């Protein structure tokens, strides 16, 4: 129904691993894919989603650059203690790249772990989380 | 700290160092994988191991087996490189307790390696840190086009 990592939906980073003003975490967030998320070097990376509550989802997309492998992990608790893997996965070489991820978990927390790159740097464009 | 406004980090073989930009509001810290430490080693097994593309390459003066140990050093670590697209970076380094320091800066420049003297001093990590902001800066801009 409704994609809740989108911000003018509750959507919040909470937990990045690394971090340039310049290119600060909520880019992910503002359904604008021209604007972005950067690691400044070094894997993996990562940061933690927070949606304005918990939802059963359905569906999650992340748009990017230059990430050669992808983790994502879900916690349905208030407070994000234990995580669960839900998918790892490689991405070609690419130039964006789209990852569409068809799902059904429910979630309140999401980690996105980029285990490594294509290159010394990497972008996240976008995070879409839908479900209800 | 803190009036940085991004904190870059950089894997170093030497065979954490934070160095401010400038004039920059940025910092780069250098993870610094001393040989025999062993941090590098570590690294190499690691699941997920990308390889290394920066080095310190340090020798003793009076050492000549030192200064050849650093010259087969670079040129393995240039072939042990997964991605042949990505130079190897390198800083050579003479410090004290023979060899010809005009000799060692010379083949530092024929192979395009910063030469610096320490006997009897943070320059070759403000040298390697400016080299790898250099790189951000670019492929950061190629990105923001990339992505329009
Ligand atoms: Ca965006």
């Amino acid at each position: 129904m409704k994609d809740y990592a989108r911000e003018e939906n509750g959507g919040l980073v909470v937990m990045a691993s690394c971090s340039d003003e310049r290119f600060p975490p909520e880019n992910m967030l503002d359904g604008k894919d021209n604007t972005f998320w950067v690691t400044t070097g070094m894997f993996p990376q990562e940061f933690v989603l927070r949606l304005e509550s918990c939802i059963r989802v359905s569906k999650i997309t992340t748009l990017s650059l230059n990430v050669r492998k992808l983790a994502v992990e879900k916690c349905d608790q208030d407070k994000p203690d234990q995580f669960e893997k839900v998918f790892e996965v490689e991405l070609a070489n690419r130039r964006l790249q789209t990852e569409v991820h068809q799902v059904n978990i429910r979630a309140k927390y999401l980690k996105f772990i980029l285990l490594q790159g294509h290159g010394e740097f990497a972008t996240v464009n976008r995070v879409s989380v839908v479900g209800g | 700290p803190i009036d940085i406004t991004a904190t870059l980090r950089c894997k170093v073989a030497v065979v954490v160092a934070p160095v401010t930009i400038p004039d920059t509001t940025v910092s780069v810290e250098l993870f610094l994988l001393d040989t025999a430490g062993s941090d590098l080693y570590k690294e190499q097994i690691s699941q997920y191991w990308n390889g290394v593309y920066y080095a310190i390459l340090v020798f003793d003066v009076s050492s000549m087996e030192s200064f050849e140990s650093c010259k087969a050093w670079f040129e393995l670590l240039k072939s042990a490189r997964p991605d042949r697209e990505r130079p190897l970076r390198a800083v050579l380094v003479a410090n004290k307790t023979q060899v010809r320091l005009d000799m060692a800066q010379d083949w530092a420049t024929t192979n395009t390696l910063d030469f610096f003297d320490v006997s009897a001093a943070d320059a070759p990590f403000l040298s390697i840190a400016t080299t790898f902001y250099r790189n951000y800066e670019d492929k950061v801009a190629a990105f923001q086009d990339a992505c329009r």
